[PDB]
This record gives structure tokens, sequence and C-alpha cells, in this order.
């Protein structure tokens, strides 16, 4: 009786995804508010 | 029928150290509070 008990722990870095390394972008970003925080907080909850 | 004294001075004294752990240990309701936290945390970030 097989039975699956844990999934692999991924983090993603919101700013390098997104932006790839352009001032520019970035810029542009900061003006979305917190949502990488939020990502980052659930995978982080996820691992836990 | 036979050590209904032990066995009433031994719940007697358990019930008092769990008393007394709930007392000291302030870490031991983390669960609610985690749960507390992570409602007012989605409603700050929300306002925000």
């Amino acid at each position: 009786e097989i039975l699956p008990v844990s999934m692999t722990k991924t983090s993603v870095d919101c700013t390098m995804y997104i932006c790839g390394d352009s001032t520019e972008c970035s810029n542009l970003l900061l003006q979305y508010g917190s949502f990488c925080t939020q990502l980052k907080r659930a995978l982080t909850g996820i691992a836990v | 029928y036979e050590n209904q004294k032990l066995i009433a001075n031994q719940f007697n004294s358990a019930i008092g150290k769990i008393q007394d752990s709930l007392f000291s240990t302030p870490s031991a309701l983390g669960k609610l509070q985690d749960v507390v936290n992570h409602n007012a945390q989605a409603l700050n970030t929300l306002v925000k």
C-alpha cells in the first residue's frame, strides 16, 4: 500500500524572474506593492 | 480497588503538573496564535 508523504521544496526569487537584472524593470515593479513578499511567504510556508 | 488511593493521588499530581506547565510555558498554544497572526497579516497586506 503506497502513500505519498512529501513534496519537493522550491523557492523562487521574484525580482530576478520578473526582471532580468534590468534597473527600469525593477523600478516599474516597485509600484506593484508587496506581491513578491506574499509569494515568498507562501513558498516558505509550503516548505516548512 | 486495590490501588484507589495511589491512583487518585497520581491523577491529582498529574492535573496539577498540567496546570503548572500551561501556566509556565508560553508557546504551548502556538497553533491558535499562528492562525490569528495569519489572518492579521492577510488583512494588513490587503489594506497596505
